[PDB]
């Protein structure tokens, strides 16, 4: 059941962490959200747009 | 407790018996020494006689001591415990004669019949009698194997304090702390701080203090210099700085100083820290060294420090000095100083990255890193840091380059402003037209 | 002064313009007084025989609890309140009770 959760908890997690890397600064790169993220540029930027709306 | 009126005195059928047993105990009849006392004993027990009982039960205690029936020592020690209450007082004073016992015969079967006396008392026929006379007895334990991690369990097992109330207050001191010191060996660290808690409640006991507690609770310095206390083990250097007032020797008031102003600048800024740092600053004993002005670094000119000209003004507090006896501790270690030797650089980083947003309203990123004494990428990762965990406020626009320090005026608190600027303008003409009838409508009457 | 006039406090009041003059302490009631101030006979625990054992209990929650309250914070229990001295009509009961009067 554990292994269940993981997927929602990945999700949730990667909403907190990009709040972290946003919140210190204003109008920034993508891509440095990327690295500083480690995730690839597409994922990060739909990541962003479902969390803007 | 019960005054029995006096008929006849016991001391002296003993008198001439216990000398008496010792003449059959010396030719080799120990046997017959033994059972031919308790015999005796039980009579006086009926008469419920303080003094006769406890007379006569040391002696076969002392007897079988020059006798060197230790196998017949443990089970005389049982039976005469439990027999019929005998004398809350006269077991008391057969365990002290036991007591010393122990404390001078050495080879293994004193732990083995160590532990005998150990239960006699255990928690059952105890207290003010026997109470005191347990605490050393698991000490020796204590001491038995040196010290070692199933030690450590011997004596948290007694909760002092709580169970030994009536003993000394000075003795106890020494107690609890002793087994802190046994939880710092075996490096259970959460243990030490709560054990650490129960002896704080009292303090002031430093009537004959040369080393009892305020040296001694050197181990503070210890425990909290683990995970990251700074502020925390500054408190306690200049506790021990009091004593200074009490031993002022030369070089120990010297090394003291310098550790108090060590890392007092290693902690990070609080309000806290800002009163902190006043006082210690601004004694008069901190001019015998050039570290006064490292400290004072942190107090006026708002101190714009170069981390390359800190270091090679002050390289002497890491390899030597006039005693630099804190140097070496503090920062010349291999690895606990090194680490502190990246917080001090980073607390120099923290200093002029927070006077900076004073005294800036917008600083491009490439000044910033130069300023800093870092690379661009590490100056936007230390901001993230502070900015994150809401210490000092500041929006970076990283696609130009240009970081502002100014939170968004609000239209109340530009207003505001405005209105607290009208108040002191109007009192200000208030004050000038009162001093001006100070000096004009008084001399010129004259 | 407005600060000793917390609710419950006794004050005294005028008689024509009703108004605080004085702030007083608790009253006892004569009754209670009465109950107090009582015992002349001066009676000694040499006079109750018999009862041994019944004294050291009764002395058990009556002066020990009072002079010692150490060594019950030690075990952890709270001395007892109460204590009830039955028995036939004309043993020692009130004899013992005056005893620690
Ligand atoms: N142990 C005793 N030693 C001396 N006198 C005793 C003893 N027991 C009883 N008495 C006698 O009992 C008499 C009355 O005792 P007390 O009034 O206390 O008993 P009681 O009838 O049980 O009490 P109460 O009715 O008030 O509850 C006393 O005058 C005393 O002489
Ligand atoms: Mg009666």
């Amino acid at each position: 059941i554990i292994s269940t959760h993981l997927a929602k908890l990945y999700d949730n997690l990667l909403e907190q962490n990009l709040i972290r890397v946003i919140e210190p600064f204003s109008r920034v790169q993508i891509e440095h959200i990327s690295s500083l993220i480690k995730l690839s540029k597409a994922d990060v930027e739909r990541k962003l747009s479902q969390m803007i709306l | 407790g019960r005054i029995v009126k006096m008929e006849v005195d016991y001391s002296a059928t003993v008198d001439q018996r216990l000398p008496e047993c010792a003449k059959l105990a010396k030719e080799g009849r120990l046997q017959e020494v033994i059972e031919t006392l308790l015999s005796l004993e039980k009579q006086t027990r009926t008469a419920s006689d303080m003094v006769s009982t406890s007379r006569i039960l040391v002696a076969v205690v002392k007897m079988c001591y020059e006798a060197k029936e230790w196998d017949l020592l443990n089970e005389n020690i049982m039976l005469l415990s439990k027999r019929r209450s005998q004398l809350k007082q006269a077991v008391a004073k057969m365990v002290q004669q036991c007591c010393t016992y122990v404390e001078e015969i050495t080879d293994l079967p004193i732990k083995l019949r160590l532990i005998d006396t150990l239960r006699m008392v255990t928690e059952g026929k105890i207290y003010v009698e026997i109470e005191r006379a347990r605490l050393t007895k698991t000490l020796a334990t204590i001491k038995e194997q040196n010290g070692d991690v199933k030690e450590a369990a011997s004596i948290l097992q007694e909760l002092q304090v709580e169970t030994y109330g009536s003993m000394e207050k000075k003795e106890r001191v020494e107690f609890i702390l002793e087994q802190m010191r046994l939880c710092l060996a075996v490096k259970d660290y959460i243990r030490t701080q709560i054990i650490s808690k129960k002896i704080n409640t009292k303090f002031f006991q430093e009537e004959n203090t040369e080393k009892l507690k305020l040296k001694y609770y050197n181990l503070m310095i210890q425990l909290d210099q683990h995970e990251g206390s700074y502020l925390s083990i500054c408190k306690h250097y200049r506790a021990i700085y009091d004593t200074p007032c009490i031993q002022a020797e030369s070089e120990k008031w010297q090394q003291a100083l310098k550790s108090v102003v060590l890392y007092v600048i290693l902690a990070p800024f609080d309000n806290e820290q800002s009163d902190l740092v006043h006082r210690i600053s601004g004694d008069k004993k901190l001019e015998e060294i050039p570290k006064y002005k490292d400290l004072l670094k942190l107090f006026t000119t708002m101190e714009l420090m170069r981390w390359s000209t800190l270091v090679e003004d002050y390289g002497m507090e890491l390899r030597k000095g006039s005693l630099e006896s804190p140097a070496t501790d503090v920062f010349g270690s291999t690895e606990e100083g090194e680490k502190r030797w990246k917080d001090l650089k980073n607390r120099v980083v923290e200093h002029n990255i927070r006077i900076m947003a004073k005294y800036y309203t917008r600083i491009t990123m490439k000044r910033m890193a130069q300023l800093l004494d870092l690379s661009v990428d590490e100056s936007e990762a230390f901001l993230s840091n502070l900015v994150v965990n809401k210490t000092i406020f500041a929006k970076v626009d990283r696609l130009a380059g240009i970081i502002n320090f100014q939170r968004p005026k609000d239209p109340n608190n530009l207003l505001n402003d405005w209105s607290q600027k009208l108040n002191s303008l109007m009192s200000l003409v208030n004050k000038t037209t009162h001093l001006i009838a100070k000096e004009e409508m008084i001399h010129n009457l004259q | 002064d407005k600060s000793k006039l917390k609710p419950g406090t006794r004050v005294a009041l005028d008689m024509t313009t009703l108004t605080i003059m004085r702030y007083l302490p608790r009253e006892v009631d004569p009754l209670v007084y009465n109950m107090s101030h009582e015992d002349p006979g001066n009676v000694s625990y040499s006079e109750i025989g018999g009862l041994s054992e019944q004294i050291r209990e009764l002395r058990e929650v009556i002066e020990l609890p009072l002079t010692n309250p150490e060594l019950f914070q030690r075990v952890g229990i709270i001395p007892p309140k109460g204590c009830l001295l039955y028995g036939p009509p004309g043993t020692g009961k009130t004899l013992l009770a005056r005893a620690v009067a």
